[PDB]
Formats: C-alpha cells, structure tokens, sequence
RNA sequence: AAACUCCAUAUAUAUAAUUUUAAUUAUAUAUAAUUUUAUAUUAUUUAAUAUAAAGAAAGGAAUUAAGACAAAUCAUAAUGAUCCUUAUAAUAUGGGUAAUAGACGUGCUAUAAUAAAAUGAUAAUAAAAUUAUAUAAAAUAUAUUUAAUUAUAUUUAAUUAAUAAUAUAAAACAUUUUAAUUUUUAAUAUAUUUUUUUAUUAUAAAUAUGAAUUAUAAUCUGAAAUUCGAUUAUAUGAAA
RNA sequence: GUUACAGACUUAAGCAGUGGAGCAUGUUAUUUAAUUCGAUAAUCCACGACUAACCUUACCAUAUUUUGAAUAUUAUAAUAAU
C-alpha cells in the first residue's frame, strides 16, 4: 500500500526521501508520544510491582522505530541537510548564509558589530 | 492575617512569599484558559487565608520562618546600602543661588 | 537501562519455545542483559554478517549478548 | 536549625497541602520526572511536516478560465521528451 | 539636519519578510509559509491564451509585509489600445484572482495559512529595468536566444542605451542645494518667528518638498552580467558584463545624509539580483545591479 | 583606495512616575576629529622636525577589486551530458563510520617552589549570552558525621526576560601546606626570634607532581552505552 | 646569485609554544562485509561535520517494495455536499 506503515501528508515545500522519513517519524512519535510518555511512566515508577513495569519496558522496546524523536535529526526544510542545521531559523549553515545575505531571512544580515 | 496567623501564613507560603518585601506571589501555569488559572490562584490563596487563620492543628510559631529563598535572591540583588557621609556633605562649601 | 532500579534489559525473546527443545533462537537482536531468570540455551548472535552459536555460561550473566558477540574481524600487518 | 525535622516535613507537607504539592518524604521514584512532563510536544509537527501548502500546480479546481503554465513541470516534459527521441529515455518498469 | 522618513529606506523594507512574533519558534513557521508561499505564487505567472503565447508576468521576491492587524504581502508586476478597455485581459484577471474575486479568489485560501487578514498588493511598473530582480528575471526568461550565443550587436546596444548616462554628480549637487533651500526657508521663517504652524514654515507644501526630497530615483548606472553555460560552441563559462554609469551617491560624498546598507552589507541604493535558469547549454546565472543614485 | 557604515568613545537633548532600578544604566537622536591653533630652525611659494595649547581622542570590525591557479564544491542546493530502472531507486533490524604495524598535522593535560592544593558567609570584582524542541532556586535524602564543598536522586518556587533561573565569576589578595629538602621533623634541654632560635641523638632519580591507566559498584539520557557515550566513589598510579 | 623604495608579524628581537611523553583528534598506510564520499603545498589535515549508539547515514549483511515523493493522462466504486 503506502509506502510508509501508515499514510502521512507529504511536507510542503522542499521533499526529500530523508526528509520524507524523519517526516514520517516525526508524525508518528507526535501522536505516540503520550502513549510513550504513559508506558515508561509505568516501567519507571517503583511505587509499582515488578511484573506490571517489566510488561510495560518490553512493550516498549517492541515498539516501532518511528515511535522515537532520538531518532528525528534536525533537518533544513529548505536543503533538506542535517549537517551544521541551526535550529533558529531551521536551516544549515549555507541556505542560512544564503538566505540571511539575500534578506530572505528578515531582521537577518550580518553581524558588522 | 493576625501575628500569629500572619507568621503562620508566612511559613504556609515559604519560597513564594518575600520576607524582605513581605510580598505573597504565586503564579498559575496547568490549565489552557489563562481563567481557569486565575480562579486556581484565587482558591490556592482562600485556601492558605484558610489554613494560617487556624492554628487548631499547629500555630508554627515555633517554626522560624524561612528565608534562605530571599537571601539567596538578596545576594542576586545588586543595590549600593552606602551614600555620601552627611558629616562630609559641606552646604557652605556649595555655592549659594545666584539671581540673574 | 544500567542501573540498581529499573534493572536490566527486556528483550521479547522466543526463549518460552526455545526453553523446550533449545533450539539455538536466532536472537538477532544482540542487545539485552543475559537473563538472569532462564540464564540457560543456545542461540547465534548477529556478528553484523553472521549469527555467532553461544549458549550458556557461568560467566554469562550481566554480560550483554553482543560482549560475547565479536563484529570487527582482527587487525593484521603493514604493506610486506 | 535549630528546628525538629519532624516539623520541617510537616510544614512540607503543609505546603504540599497549600500549593497542590507533591510529598516524597520516601524519596522513591514517583515517574513524576514524567508527570511533569508538560512541555510542548507536537512542536515538531508546529514545524516540519505542517500540512498546508498549494503544491505549485494545485491551481484548477478554483481558478478555472485562466490557462496556467507550471514552468518547471514543462521543462521536465521536454527533456522527457528529448531523451525518448535521441534512446536515452528509460527502460520500462517490470510489472511483477 | 535629520533624513526625512520619505528618504532613508526602513530595515524592514531590507527584510523580504517583515514579521515580529515573541513565539520566535512560531515565526520560524510563518517564514517558512512565506518563501514557499512566494513559489507557489511564482509559478501562478504563467499564461495562456490558445497555444498562441505565455505572457509571463514577471513578479518582485514576496516583499511579505506581516503584521498583527493583517497580512500585506506585496509584489511589483510587470508584463508587455482600444481594446483591452472593453475586456479585461489575463493580468487584470490575476489581479483577480488575488483580492478581487470576493471568496473564490487567492487573499482568501490564503487567509487558512496565518491565520489573520490576507490582503495581496501588487504594483504595476513601466521600465522592467526598474527592478534589479525583475530585470534580470525578464533577461533570464524572454532573451534566452537573443543572448544564448553570442550578444546580439543591437540587443547589447540597446541593454547599455537606456538611461541619458544621469550625471549623478549634477543630479547630486542640484538635491543637495533644494535640501539646503528648503531648509534655509524654514530656517528664516522660524527666525521670523523667534525675532502657529501656517508661519512656523510657510511657502513649504506638498510641492516644493514632497519629491525634491526623494533620492533614490535616477538609474545612474546598471551593470548586467551574463554568467554560465551561454556559449553554444564553448562548454566553458562566458561571464558578459555590461558595466554602465557608476555606483556612487555624491549627495553623502558632502551632505548631512549617509549610505546606509541594506542587511549592514550591501548599501541601501546599490540593489542587485541574479536569476538562475538553465539554457539548453546549461544553466546559467545573470546578475544585474543597478546604483539608482 | 578613501569616505560614508557597525561596534566603541566625549558631550548634549528626549524618554524611564527610579519596584523590570543597572539612572555608574538602557536606548532613539544630535554634534564631534581623516584633529586644530602658534612660534622657532630647515628648506622652497609653503611643507617636515621640536616646542608648547585646545580637546576625550584614542581603536577594532565589515568591505579583499580584475585576473589567474581549468584551486575547492556535481555530498547545501540546483542543472547539462551520460550511465540503472527486479536496482546504482525505497523501507526495517543489526553492523560500520570508533578497525591499527608504522607516519604526519593539530590540540589537551603534563613534567612542582619568578609554583601547585585544601580554605576565605557581612560572600572582593565582569561583560556577553541564554530560558514555551525550557531553564530548572531554595531546601530534601544519600555518597559522608557533624557541617561546607563536590555528584546524583525527591519537588518545581519564580520566570517565558532590564522582573526569576543558569550564576555568590575565577585568577589576583590573605593564611595554611608542599617531595627531593638533612631546607625535615621529635625527644630533650637551650632563650630577649616563640607560628621561631640554638647544642646533642635520631630520621637510608617520579614525589604528597603527573593522572595515562584497571578492576568493582553507583548515577544521567533515552527501548536500548554491548562494538560505543557521560558522571562519581572506592582502587590502579605507565610514560613525562 | 637585479639598482633602489615601500608594505605585513616577512625577518631580527621578546614572550608563549609545536617537534620529545600520555591522551583527544583529523589524516595516510593497512585491515575488513563495509571501515561511506569529498579536501591532500602554500589555500588539506578539531577541513566539509555546530556533536555518528539507533536515527543522522550516504556505506555492509539480511530480509522486504515496484507508479514508488510527484505532474499529466483511462476507467470503475466509498466519502462532504448548492
């Protein structure tokens, strides 16, 4: 069917296949996130007995990759690069070059101070 | 609040209230509608009114109250305690007015 | 998850069928504490090409299946 | 302080009573290092895949009478065209 | 004594997208919407009339002008008697399709991308030479062949024969004294005053000062280079420079008014852009610059 | 090129109800210097060297032309040409990028007294920067007996920023030590050096430097530190 | 292996260092299933990389996909509906 386990949009603007996967994941872990946070919620608490934890810290190791943001990198949306990516302006140490210069980026030129 | 249930709330508000300023501030941040926050300060504060003007259970008057928070903050404070000596400020030695 | 609380590793493993006949469980995983409950089989253990067949020791215990498990082959000599 | 620790919890817990606060006399961990886990989370999807976008062409179900020219899309279709003329198109894909 | 808020361009202008959001991580959002946003838009410069021609409507960069109240993205229009008066034609129709088109139309959908009022305006012009984007746009875009080999004899002439060659040193001289006049007049009368506004500056009105005042106007001189795979016969490079006039305001050269510069690295009159599109040679690269004093 | 430009500096105006408090500030603006004035030697109509005298006067940054090196990038992106479409395209798990005879470059930490370590709560003294993909203060428990420090764990105060947090800046300064060093001590007495003096007996090249390194236990993060992260405690203490 | 000027950390000073030790690195040589790829005088070598456990990742082994990430065409049937 779809490539991917579960249909998701495709990211507007620059489409990269690495994009497309950390996408991918990043919708996924999105929604499993509270699940995520519930299951080890439950394997961490001590106030607990060992059996219902255990269940839990195994369901997660089960749990599909794309249920992971370690595994989401930070990304330029415009180059789709993970190298040198600023977070600020979600883009890599060139296109922000590039679009700081040009003015793309406003309130964004060089630092002359 | 009373002495004993003014001291009581004091040590009741701990961090949140500032000895030095002998301020109570609490802020709410847990429900979407900035509302719903501001009746749960409104009920946090009956609530401490509540418990300090009743010292059935414990007066805490014993407890001394806490105010490491503000000495910490005070050491964060930058303020000058010391002015120019009053023996030092010489009014003869200013200049008198002078009319035009 | 190396710690005195949330001790140790859970892997899902086939050991529950395996503990019958023993058949070496492929545990391509390669990335859980030994048992220290079934602590007792044999399996292969995915060398990055090929499943290396170990079983049980009286050494095996904390020690993870992939310390048993070498990838990497050795080093060897110059150009002559 | 020169104060009974014994009170000190108490004004702890007073506290814990005032302000909705947690009490861990015990010190056993609560998973309240999750419970209070009430960041932002969807942030990654504020950003990166947020859907909604005109994808170039989209433009034709809307704006009708007008006969837009996607200029990009066209200059693929040539150079398509071009490579199957001159045998350097493409194999075709096996249909198992 | 002070640059008139008409003559020194704001920073914002020098931003292509001017937004302030406090949730900074948001704003990342909303630029990112903004450039894609000018794509798609960019591409909806395409026309069609019955395989007959494509009137390509060459547009500015999305001068995205965000701000609480509502959205103003803004853009510059430029395209080629007694008859598109009792029709309107494509670009009137685009027009269309931005604001005018009650809900059908574009300023609408796009309402449900920032969440606040989308209000498109674009700005029609006479002189694709007055914008340095647009100019080297047409140039990547309608000459391609008139340059792809070599630089048509005339085609060149033409692009160096446009402005008279301003003398921006006269141009300057001549702003700088009505600076100076005006502010003298102002100048005596507030004397006349100092030994109700009507005197405070009198015989000073939208006339003698609303334009005088205005600098950057005159194309002094522009430069257009041709850079790339333009060589039919050479699959190397053909950088072709056009260098004409200078690129110098003498009115800061002596005069109370500085340079200022755009992004702090490229002075405010000094505006230049290349528009990249791949010849059948190969893609290439012609950037224009132009001073307009 | 210079100049305008940015930081920075002098002054001046406006703003801040001096509780966002730093008014010794923060900015917006304006002026200012690419310093000037005067005399005396020289020179030849007027420049240099000294002297004074007026001012606060002093820097950094950005900008690196044309061309050439067919310099670097087809892995930021993009595109021509050419090569594959059941595989040179996409996905999951594991592995690898961390492999090591030798060799190179760059760092770090080093080899102790014109130098290193404890300690200093009326917290000696800063700028710049961060904090809705969060910082995380006080305490509280342990490591550990007091306490402090240091590291983790419990609970989240306040602050989404001239408000609260990271964070009491540290070096300097003071005192205490410190191998070799027999320059030491510790038992005597000795005495107008007392934290010291002196007489006598004793005190047999890596140290109390160095932390490479090796075990064990413990803690962080996350499904997951095994190839492969970080931290600490107890041990180890090569090389130099 | 040229007459004469001038410039800068170019040299002579001066201070701190590298080469000598251990470690961390980037690299060459080599190994390997793979140790992805690129820079290699000056301008390569804590350089592309502002962080490689997985992801990143490009590479190797093992399985698995074939109109697939689009655009445009040909038809059948479920979903909002003026």
């Amino acid at each position: 069917n779809f490539r991917f386990p579960i249909k998701t949009k495709l990211p507007p603007g620059f489409i990269n296949a690495r994009i497309l996967r950390d996408n991918f994941k990043r919708q996924q872990f999105k929604e499993n996130e509270i699940l995520v946070k519930s299951l080890k919620f439950i394997a961490r608490n001590m106030n607990l007995p060992t059996k219902l934890r255990l269940e839990a810290q195994l369901k997660l190791n089960a749990l599909p990759n794309y249920m992971r943001s370690t595994q989401i990198k930070n990304r330029c949306v415009d180059s789709g690069h993970a190298r040198f990516v600023l977070s600020d302006f979600r883009l890599c140490r060139y296109q922000f070059r590039e679009n700081a210069l040009k003015g793309n980026l406003p309130g964004v030129k060089k630092g002359i101070w | 609040l009373e002495e004993k249930s003014l001291h009581k709330f004091r040590i009741l508000a701990r961090s949140r209230y500032d000895h030095t300023t002998d301020i109570f501030k609490m802020s709410s941040d847990k429900f979407e509608h900035a509302s719903q926050n501001a009746r749960y300060l409104h009920d946090i504060l009956q609530r401490l009114l509540a418990e300090s003007k009743d010292l059935t259970e414990d007066d805490f008057s014993d407890v001394p109250l806490d105010t490491r928070h503000t000495i910490a903050k005070s050491l964060r404070k930058k303020k000058r305690d010391y002015e120019f000596p009053e023996h030092w400020k010489r009014p003869e030695d200013a200049p008198k007015k002078k009319f035009d | 998850s190396r710690s005195v609380w949330k001790g140790p590793n859970i892997v899902p493993l086939p050991i529950r069928e395996a503990m019958t006949k023993g058949t070496p469980i492929r545990t391509n995983a390669r990335a859980a504490t030994i048992l220290p409950q079934f602590v007792g089989l044999k399996f292969q253990i995915h060398n990055g090409k090929e499943y290396v067949p170990i079983e049980i020791s009286e050494d095996m215990v904390g020690h993870k299946l992939g310390e048993f498990a070498p990838t990497r082959k050795r080093f060897s000599y110059t150009q002559t | 302080m020169n104060v009974p620790k014994a009170r000190l919890l108490k004004v702890a817990e007073l506290s814990a009573k005032i302000f909705d606060q947690n009490f861990n006399p015990s010190g056993i961990r609560t998973g309240s290092k999750i419970l209070n886990e009430r960041l932002k989370g969807p942030s990654v999807a504020s950003y990166y895949g947020n859907p909604d976008i005109l994808k170039f062409r989209h433009l034709k179900t809307l704006y009708p009478d007008i006969e837009f020219v996607d200029l990009e899309e066209q200059y693929r279709l040539s150079m398509v065209e071009a490579k199957k003329r001159r045998g350097k198109g493409a194999p075709k894909k096996m249909k198992k | 004594n002070i640059n008139n808020k008409l003559q020194h361009l704001n920073n914002m202008n020098n931003w292509n997208t001017q937004i302030y959001n406090y949730n900074k991580n948001m704003e990342i959002m909303n630029t990112m919407n903004d450039k894609l946003i000018n794509k798609l838009l960019y591409k909806m410069m395409t026309l069609k009339l019955n395989n007959m021609n494509i009137n390509k409507i060459i547009m500015s960069k999305t001068i995205n002008q965000h701000s609480l109240n509502k959205l103003n993205i803004k853009f510059y229009y430029y395209n080629n008697n007694n008859n598109n008066n009792y029709y309107m034609n494509m670009m009137n129709k685009l027009m269309n399709i931005m604001n005018n088109n009650m809900n059908n139309n574009l300023c609408n959908i796009l309402s449900y991308y920032y969440k606040k009022k989308v209000t498109i305006e674009p700005i029609k012009l006479s002189y694709i030479y007055l914008n340095s984007d647009i100019f080297s746009k047409y140039i990547s875009l309608n000459d391609m062949d008139k340059y792809n080999n070599g630089i048509l004899t005339n085609y060149q002439r033409m692009l160096n024969n446009i402005m008279p060659k301003l003398n921006d040193h006269n141009i300057s001289m001549n702003y700088i004294n009505n600076i100076n006049n005006i502010n003298n007049n102002k100048y005596n009368n507030m004397i006349n005053l100092l030994n109700n506004i009507n005197n405070i500056y009198n015989n000073m009105t939208i006339d003698n000062i609303p334009m005088d005042i205005l600098m950057y106007k005159y194309l002094v001189g522009w430069s257009i280079k041709f850079k790339g795979r333009l060589s039919n016969n050479n699959g190397r490079t053909s950088t072709t420079n056009l260098l004409n006039g200078t690129f110098n305001n003498k009115k800061y050269l002596w005069s109370n008014i500085n340079n200022n510069y755009k992004l702090n690295y490229i002075p405010s009159n000094h505006n230049l852009y290349n528009n990249s599109n791949i010849n059948k040679n190969g893609k290439y690269n012609i950037k224009v610059k132009l001073n307009f004093i």
